[PDB]
């Protein structure tokens, strides 16, 4: 692409002269009549319809603006392969169907239209067209227009998948994170999460204020179901692509230690019983496991080995695999061979692995991919 | 609006006030009526704009005893103000 | 493929040969708007002005206003005589505007924006600076006269909120950039222009804003902005205290903060320039 | 109760205080430190005061005696002239002055006890932030506020009186009406005939005012006045209730007045809408309530989802109640659209409860002209005539081309070529007695009663209508080509002179058979050509 | 039930059959005689497959009596029309229709 | 209000009163007529144009059995009648009318209707003061829509219309070509014309809209009804639009686009209806899509040359922007259909038949103002051209109509040049269209040449 731009750097290969002829043709009798007649209407009367003025000077603007109008025009413009054009005809028409719905039974029409957009071949192939339509902004705008039900979730599915299709397109979703988090009173958070995942760039670019809003939502969890969600979004935040980014993680920890908001005994009681609580402590210890002058936060995590016993109680709780998985991830990133012998409980789970002839089929997988950690009487 | 009981039951002073928008000699008034902080002088007529509603004080026509009732007409026009 | 290269071509071409500069048009256009009960340009400024006077609370982006406020902004011993000749040309190009009330559309539009910091306010301030630039006196006279005529009071509220926003050199964000000055600079260049030419009444107008219901010292605001920028510089220096050699991104984004602080100490200098 | 409070409360009228020094004179003297004074809330009118019963409390003026209520400012927290008749030295700026507040008796400083509802309390030390700095109110808000005070007290005594004569059938009146009028004038919207800048300024002030009364609950108060006044359709004496119409009408006018500007003010009718619609059909104030409902919808997009089928049914029923009013319709237009966004359910429901009935608003469709031409002859024995048809083309344009042919008396029947009765047409008058066209049969009173005939064929460019009429005897019957079409018309007026008509529309060519018959049975009986006798020649007109 | 009544005779032979694309003009009014429809107001023929049940059942049964070129009134029963529902925004619930159908031609 | 009304005759004259009330009934309900001072109480069919004393009172109908006989008797309505202190003449109904003079059941009079409207009425020759008074469920429970509602609620619409003998009406424009040959007296006529007509259902009587202009209250109401109809179809509300097609018709809108005798606000009304009930949802769907500027690489799009070997009216079109489909209105069983190709011709024909004579400086002025003469038409043409409707040769007709290269040169009312500025804005948008498209085409060709270059490396 950049090499093609170098091909475009011909202004300072004989084709460049033909390009020069192009630009000279791009320099340009409707102009003289529009401009001067708008000048007539302006001179002659002192107009006093403000809409008329807005239009007159809109045109009077764009007539003189003969180079910049094409400039604002091009990003909306996009070229398409002749073979696949029909799908676009099945697209924009359906997209029109959401545009109408932007300005309001209808929800079935919305879900159907968005689903038809989901099924189009001209979607994976041309992400630049899709961003150029502005349609993601449209969808999110409709979602906000509703908020203040199922179709919202459909919009969430669309936004998430739209985040999944490509990263440069993911930036556009990235632009609205604070806004969507303002919209997240309660899945939209899955959308913001998908907006954060793949890009480390985006993962760093995010302002701390968003995370402040998120931990504030954590502070709203004084009694919960949403906490596992928020913690999940924090997880996709800080943990990005395996590496633990220092910048996000540090801030997230400094925020979490302020509004948190004996707890191990509550965990043990959760084991004896409501699954959202155990999932909360799991996602929390997991989030702590995704993070690691910078050394002090490690110690702050050391304050929370308080663990180990959670892994053992879980091994005696068979639900289990994810909670204990988080306890092991945290145990590894935060916290020698002798202690590893002390941990060995896991051999029992290996004995239980043959019971697949269920949930334990998931557990054997989760712990065989977590069997790597021990590698490191 | 009684004020001698200044202790236990204070007067509603918010609307006891009357700003002096203008003051003129009797003959002097008749010009502007037919058509700055100067000090008041006795024998002069004075306008009495209220400090709140800002309706000029004036004698009225309505009776409540032939005596006319006192009021606050909206505008300065007329001899009454 | 086929279409791919076409899209990459139009996209590259948009950032390449599209600039170039047809922009030379902006004067001619405006010259066409001042050619004989109000002139067309006056129609324009009165329209945007009334547009700002409306209780929109939150202003819409108004691409029109953007366009034209950008337009007017772009409207502005032999070397000595040519120098004050250009001064007269400039003062003429300002006369083309403020006599048509542009100073008022500027100032109302800034007051309208409140604490919002969209493209809007930035274009307005650039328009203000283009109407002034030279330390123009009549414009300052219309301006101050306007604010003492219509006690809109919210103008200062707006700029106060702007400087409560603004921008600082910051620290952590740079660390995020290691792995927005021009608006602040235009703002203080604006206020500096409002004071340059030594208008005592206007400077004292900044000190307190007499008749308005909410007095608002704005020099104390400018100072506070200089202080948090200051703390930001100090922080940036301590961050680089040990590294000796400076990263080029740490140079450009420190020349940035030095440019700002230069314009802001200068904005104070024109605040106190007269005795 | 007294609260420190931030955010959106600074603009409230209840967030105001009036400093009222003890001296009857020179109240406007500059605020020197340490001078005793009585603070007063502006809206309630109650003075702020210390009291043994409940500590720091706002309380009625009769209760707030000097030392219990008085306050004095200090530069700090130190406890260290008489009362000059002059203005005194200049002192406290609203900007550059962090003034501490102190009680005069107990000496307790004004601090706060510890959602943003931070209650204030007196205490001998307190937090290091007791030095509230004073900030001047705009004179307009102050005027508005004392206006709230007088308004509140007036409507309160009024409502207490309404309760005084409410449930036990056998007190301010004119003060109240004048109150409402001066209030309506205080909230009269700026005229459209005014330059933009001053208009927007006055409008913004109108927003602040309509807001300020709403924030003191004055809207809710007037709403309670209206609520308690809807009970009677007329107790009170024949004088106090004689002016009830004016009162209640001005109430809805004032009530409309508060909502015409702000969006929030009609957003607080979110729960009141069912009431507005319930009172919509009072048929007493009527238009006031209608303007209220109109003013609400135009600026409350939030208050469009709320509406149900009952409300629209009562609005269109209202249109039924009051003849025709475009005002009712603009309301319905406001029901159709918010600020811009559509409301499909609501549109559908206006549609379903209004349009399909077709028996309310004006209804329209293009109609081909009706026309008929008499063959001169006036006719009072029995008489008879034929009418051959030669050209028709029934379904040209749109309407079927009527060829109704029959009798009508001169003293009545005025076929003005449209409009008139039910979509125009022959047979609209009882004086008429036509036949042919749709199903043959009759048209009298613009009614198509289907008399049967052996064939039932419509007139075609071959048919010949065979009309009959009798003197004295009121019998009337027509035929198709000599085929009987049963007994039809009987017993009618015998005044004036009936004449043959032959109605037609669009492209039609038909021959009269008067004399020249292509066909003529002796039933009846007398040929029409004989009736051309008098002096005027036969000549269709 | 449905009460079709002939207005004017057509060819009198070629009755409609299943699956045929009937071509007609018609115009619809209520029992009050208030109009609600007219194909001539569109100035275009109305085609419809017969027995497709794309139309109200009374239309499906009543046209079958009609011959080509025939004009016939149709006093369709509501249950064969829209019945308790009523076609929204046009026909009120439980309202007998009145048509002035003209069967141009079978196809 | 027990629901009644006092009266009097304070005048030297006491000729005639026809108190025909404005609330007709269709098919218990008492209707008393109190009288302090004979009186002709009766229900009346709406059609009654007889101003005279000559009662009584101006109709039997019979059906044969292919031989005569019975199965005949019908109605006689026209309609109802009557004849030293108070009097009471109730007229209860529902079916079959019944009379009860002085509260006593002396009926057995006329009472046979199938399902026809009846105004309550009282015909009276005055005996001066307190002449008349009015009122088993109440009549009010019946007349108004919210039936039953037994308690009586007096209505504002309960008016008391006197049958004024001579109310003025429209003189009619061009009408029937009358003819009548003396050869057997064969009367003949040819070319048809149609009224722009409407009735008032609440008291049925026909009248054309052309007459309606003088009844400015009624054009107010009716234009606002049109505001309602325009309103309801806001943005893609086709579900109702199929109903409004029933309510206002297609050809009726065409005739609304024809006649210039139509009053202004109504004219803009119907022209806005054409851009609502029909051509409004589609253009709205081709606004943003027109602005998308996306383009196929098909050979027709491959030209484009920008400069012709310029002109806004060039036929290159290209791009995508999906077609605006229409499902035609029908009632037998969500985008209403129109004769578009005819309507565009009608639109341009309305353009010429306005720009021409308006350029001749006439003061009819069509709509009663120039604003009405142009705004609705320039609006219709605007949207219609935005929809991509019009062949470009007709667009050339628009440009020769405007540039010329007539209209735009003329002095104009503000709204007219507003709408004009919108249409011209569409032209400039077409200019940007052609430019972006030509640029994309050259992008295609130059990508071909350059990719051809790429394999040389």
């Amino acid at each position: 692409q950049d090499l093609l731009a170098h091909c475009g750097i011909q202004l300072e290969t004989s084709l460049s002269s033909r390009l020069r002829s192009l630009l000279e043709t791009v320099r340009l009798s409707l102009q003289e009549l529009v401009s001067h007649m708008v000048v007539r209407w302006a001179q002659e009367d002192y107009v006093q319809s403000p809409e008329l003025v807005r239009a007159m000077f809109s045109l009077l603007h764009r007539q003189y603006d003969g180079l910049g109008e094409l400039l604002r025009a091009l990003p909306r413009a996009y070229t398409i392969s002749p073979s696949s054009v029909e799908d676009t005809m099945s697209l924009l028409e359906c997209l029109g169907q959401i545009r109408s719905l932007l300005i309001v039974q209808e929800e079935n029409l919305m879900i159907q239209s968005i689903g038809n957009i989901m099924n189009n071949k001209v979607f994976y192939q041309h992400p630049n067209l899709m961003r150029a339509l502005g349609m993601h902004e449209t969808v999110m705008e409709v979602m906000v227009n509703v908020l203040g039900p199922k179709m919202v979730t459909s919009c969430c599915r669309f936004l998430c998948y739209f985040c999944r299709i490509s990263r440069q397109n993911q930036r556009s979703m990235f632009d609205h994170l604070s806004y969507l988090l303002e919209n997240s009173g309660i899945t939209p958070l899955d959308v913001a999460a998908a907006s954060v995942i793949d890009n480390n760039e985006l993962a760093l670019a995010l302002q701390e204020q968003d995370l402040e809003k998120v931990v504030s939502y954590l502070a709203g969890c004084g009694l919960p179901c949403g906490g596992e969600r928020y913690l999940d979004f924090l997880r996709f935040a800080v943990f990005v692509n395996g590496e633990s980014v220092e910048e996000n993680a540090n801030v997230v920890v400094r925020l979490l230690i302020r509004k948190p908001e004996g707890l191990l005994a509550a965990i043990e009681e959760a084991i004896r019983i409501g699954h959202a609580i155990m999932s909360f402590y799991a996602a929390l210890i997991d989030l702590l496991g995704r993070c690691a002058e910078a050394l002090r936060i490690r110690a702050i995590l050391r304050s929370l080995l308080d663990d180990l016993v959670g892994i053992i109680s879980l091994p005696l709780q068979i639900f289990v695999p994810d909670h204990k998985a988080s306890m092991v991830l945290f145990l590894d990133r935060v916290y020698n061979q002798d202690f590893l012998l002390h941990v060995l409980v896991g051999f029992l789970p290996d004995m239980r692995a043959a019971a697949s002839l269920t949930e334990m089929a998931l557990a054997l997988n989760r712990y065989l991919c977590l069997a790597v950690l021990p590698l490191i009487p | 609006e009684p004020t001698s009981n200044a202790q236990n039951v204070p007067p509603d002073l918010a609307i006891c006030c009357f700003t002096l928008e203008q003051s003129l000699s009797v003959r002097a008034l008749q010009e502007m009526l037919a058509n700055g902080h100067r000090t008041l002088l006795y024998g002069h007529a004075i306008l009495l704009r209220h400090a709140h509603s800002r309706m000029y004080l004036s004698c009225l026509t309505t009776s409540r005893k032939l005596a006319f009732d006192v009021g606050l007409q909206e505008d300065a026009t007329g001899e009454a103000c | 493929p086929t279409h791919r290269a076409c899209n990459m071509f139009l996209e590259s071409y948009k950032a390449a040969w599209i600039l170039t500069e047809d922009h030379s048009f902006e004067d001619r256009m405006i010259d066409d708007l001042s050619k004989a009960k109000p002139d067309p340009l006056h129609q324009l400024v009165l329209h945007f002005s009334r547009t700002a006077l409306t209780e929109k609370s939150k202003l819409d982006e108004d691409y029109l206003y953007m366009a034209y406020a950008d337009i007017m902004a772009k409207s502005c011993e032999v070397s000595f005589e040519e120098k004050e000749m250009e001064k007269q040309r400039l003062l003429y190009q300002q006369s083309r505007l403020h006599t048509r009330g542009a100073a008022e559309m500027v100032l109302q539009m800034i007051s309208a924006c409140k604490g919002e910091t969209g493209a809007m306010v930035s274009s307005t301030l650039k328009l203000g600076i283009s109407i002034l630039n030279g330390g123009n006196a009549e414009v300052q006279q219309k301006m101050l006269d306007y604010l003492k005529d219509k006690k809109e009071v919210g103008f200062f509220q707006s700029i106060q909120a702007l400087m409560q926003t603004c921008s600082v050199l910051d620290l952590n964000a740079f660390e995020r950039q290691n792995k927005d000055d021009e608006f602040t600079q235009d703002l203080f260049r604006f206020l500096q222009l409002l004071c340059e030419g030594h208008n005592n009444d206007f400077q004292n107008y900044l000190r307190t804003q007499t008749g308005n219901t909410t007095t608002i010292n704005i020099i104390i605001c400018t100072v506070d902005y200089l202080l948090r920028l200051q703390e930001s510089i100090s922080d940036f220096y301590w961050y680089y205290s040990g590294k000796d050699v400076i990263e080029e991104q740490g140079k450009r984004n420190f020349s940035k903060a030095m440019s700002v602080a230069k314009q802001v100490f200068n904005s104070l200098t024109e605040y106190i320039q007269g005795p | 109760l007294v609260y420190y409070e931030g955010g959106a409360v600074c603009t409230h009228a209840r967030s105001l205080w009036r400093l009222e020094p003890l001296r009857i004179s020179w109240s406007g003297s500059h605020l020197r430190w340490g001078q005793p004074l009585r603070i007063r809330h502006v809206t309630t009118g109650r003075y702020l005061a210390l009291t043994e019963d409940q500590g720091l409390v706002v309380v009625d003026a009769c209760k707030a005696h000097t030392k219990a209520t008085s306050f004095c400012f200090r530069v700090s927290k130190e406890k260290l002239k008489r009362d000059v008749e002059g203005m005194g030295p200049p002192e406290i700026k609203y900007g550059e002055s962090l003034c501490f507040v102190q009680h005069v008796a107990s000496g307790l400083w004004l601090t706060y006890a510890a959602v943003l509802k931070k209650k204030a309390i007196l205490h001998q030390e307190g937090h290091m932030d007791d030095a509230l700095f004073l900030t001047r109110c705009q004179q307009e808000e102050s005027q508005a506020a004392r206006m709230i005070h007088s308004t509140a007290g007036l409507y309160n005594q009024f409502i207490k009186g309404l309760d005084s004569f409410s449930g036990k059938p056998r007190l301010p009146i004119e003060a109240v009406i004048l109150s409402l009028q001066d209030l309506i004038g205080y909230f009269e919207p700026p005229s459209e005939e005014l330059q933009h800048e001053e208009k927007q300024s006055k409008l913004r002030s109108l927003r602040n005012r309509q807001s300020l009364f709403q924030e003191e609950g004055m809207l809710s108060l007037v709403l309670n006045c209206i609520d308690r006044l809807n009970v009677y359709t007329t107790y009170a004496g024949e004088e106090a209730a004689e002016s009830w119409k004016e009162i209640v009408n001005l109430l809805y006018e004032l009530l409309a007045s508060l909502i015409r500007g702000n969006r929030a003010n009609c957003a607080l009718f979110s729960t009141n809408l069912d009431w507005v619609v319930s009172k919509l059909d009072r048929l007493e104030a009527s238009s006031g309530i209608l303007e209220v409902l109109y003013c609400v919808l135009i600026e409350s997009p939030e208050v469009l989802n709320i509406i149900q089928e009952n409300h629209i049914k009562s609005i269109i029923s209202l249109l039924d109640k009051h003849g025709r009013n475009h005002k009712v319709l603009d309301v319905l237009c406001s029901l159709c659209v918010c600020n811009g966004v559509a409301v499909r359910s609501n549109q559908d429901l206006i549609t379903e409860n209004l349009l399909p009935g077709r028996e309310l608003l004006l209804q329209t469709n293009l109609i081909n002209y009706v026309t008929s031409i008499r063959p001169n002859i006036f006719v009072g024995g029995k008489w008879y005539f034929e009418v051959m048809v030669d050209e028709v083309v029934p379904f040209l344009t749109a309407q079927a081309t009527h060829l109704r042919v029959g009798w009508a008396l001169t003293e009545g029947y005025s076929p003005y070529p449209g409009g008139g009765e039910g979509w125009g047409g022959n047979g609209v008058g009882d004086d008429l007695y036509s036949y042919g066209f749709d199903g043959l049969h009759l048209w009298t009173g613009h009614v198509a009663r289907p008399v049967t005939s052996p064939g039932q064929h419509l007139l075609a460019p071959e048919d010949v209508v065979s009309c009959c009429l009798d003197l004295s005897v009121p019998s009337i019957s027509f035929r198709i080509n000599g085929c009987p079409v049963q007994g039809v018309f009987e017993a009618f007026n015998l005044d004036g002179l009936f004449f043959p008509v032959v109605s037609f529309s669009a492209g039609v060519k038909v021959r009269f058979l008067l004399g020249e018959f292509k066909f003529l049975p002796p039933p009846g009986y007398a040929p029409c050509h004989e009736a051309v006798l008098p002096r005027e020649r036969l000549r269709l007109e | 039930g449905v009460q079709v009544e002939t207005i004017s005779p057509g060819d009198g032979r070629t009755f409609p059959k299943r699956g045929q694309t009937c071509v007609v003009h018609y115009t619809g009014m209520l029992e009050d005689g208030k109009k609600f429809d007219s194909s001539r107001d569109r100035n275009k023929p109305f085609k419809f497959m017969l027995g497709k049940q794309e139309v109200i059942r009374g239309w499906e049964e009543g046209v079958a009596q009609m011959s080509v070129g025939q004009r016939a009134k149709l006093t369709i029963s509501p249950d064969y029309a829209y019945g308790a529902t009523g076609h929204p925004g046009i026909i009120p619930p439980h309202a007998t229709l009145v048509f002035d159908v003209e069967l141009l031609k079978l196809e | 209000d027990l629901a009644h009304r006092t009266w009097g005759s304070q005048n030297s004259l006491v000729e005639m009163l026809f108190l025909r009330l404005s609330l007709p009934v269709q098919f218990t309900y008492y209707y008393s007529v109190r009288v302090f001072a004979c009186v002709w109480v009766g229900w009346v069919t709406p059609d009654y144009h007889q101003h005279d004393m000559n009662f009584d009172l101006s109709v039997t109908v019979t059906m044969g059995d292919e031989q005569g006989n019975v199965h005949s008797s019908l109605k006689c309505s026209n309609y109802m009648v009557w004849g030293s202190h108070t009097d009471l003449v109730i007229g209860c109904l529902v079916g079959l009318m019944t009379f009860t003079a002085n509260g006593k059941e002396s009926n057995t009079f006329f009472q046979v209707e199938p399902n026809t409207k009846l105004f309550p009425a009282v015909f009276v020759l005055p005996t001066h003061q307190n002449v008349i008074q009015f009122e088993a469920a109440m009549f009010l429970s019946e007349r108004k829509n919210p039936a039953p509602q037994c308690p009586p609620r007096l209505e504002v619409q309960m008016l008391m219309p006197v049958s004024w003998s001579r109310m003025p009406n429209h003189f009619l424009q061009v009408e029937t070509r009358r003819a009548g040959e003396r050869l057997g007296w064969a009367v003949q006529c040819q070319d048809p014309l149609t009224m722009m007509a409407l009735h008032i259902p609440e008291e049925n009587r026909c009248m054309d809209i052309l007459e309606l202009s003088e009844r400015l209250d009624l054009q107010r109401f009716h234009s606002h009804t049109l505001r309602l109809y325009r309103a309801v179809c806001a943005l893609g509300n086709n579900r109702v639009a199929h109903a409004l097609c029933s309510h206002v018709d297609q050809a009726q809108l065409l005739h609304a686009l024809e006649d210039a005798h139509l009053p202004g606000p109504l004219r803009a009304g119907y022209y806005d209806l054409l851009i609502s009930i029909h051509l409004e949802s589609a253009c709205r769907s081709r606004r943003s899509m027109l602005s998308e500027y996306i383009v196929p690489l098909t050979p027709e799009t491959r030209a484009i040359t920008l400069f012709p070997p310029g002109l806004p009216g060039v036929g290159v079109t290209t791009s995508l922007r999906p077609p605006h489909h229409f499902s035609p209105p029908c009632f037998v069983a969500l985008s209403p259909a129109i004769p578009l190709e005819a309507l565009r011709d009608k639109a341009l024909r309305m353009l010429g038949e306005a720009v021409r004579d308006g350029g001749q400086h006439a003061r009819d002025p069509v709509g009663g103002s120039v604003e009405f003469q142009f705004v609705p038409v320039l609006k219709l043409v605007s949207t219609l051209l935005v929809m991509g409707i019009f062949g470009d040769e007709d667009v050339k007709q628009i440009l020769k109509m405007i540039e010329p290269e007539g209209l735009l040169q003329m002095k104009l009312p503000e709204s007219v040049k507003l709408q004009m500025c919108n249409l011209l804005e569409y032209f400039c948008d077409q200019e940007l269209q052609h430019r972006v498209e030509s640029l994309a085409a050259f992008a295609e060709r130059y990508v071909d040449k350059l990719q051809a270059n790429q394999r040389s490396r």
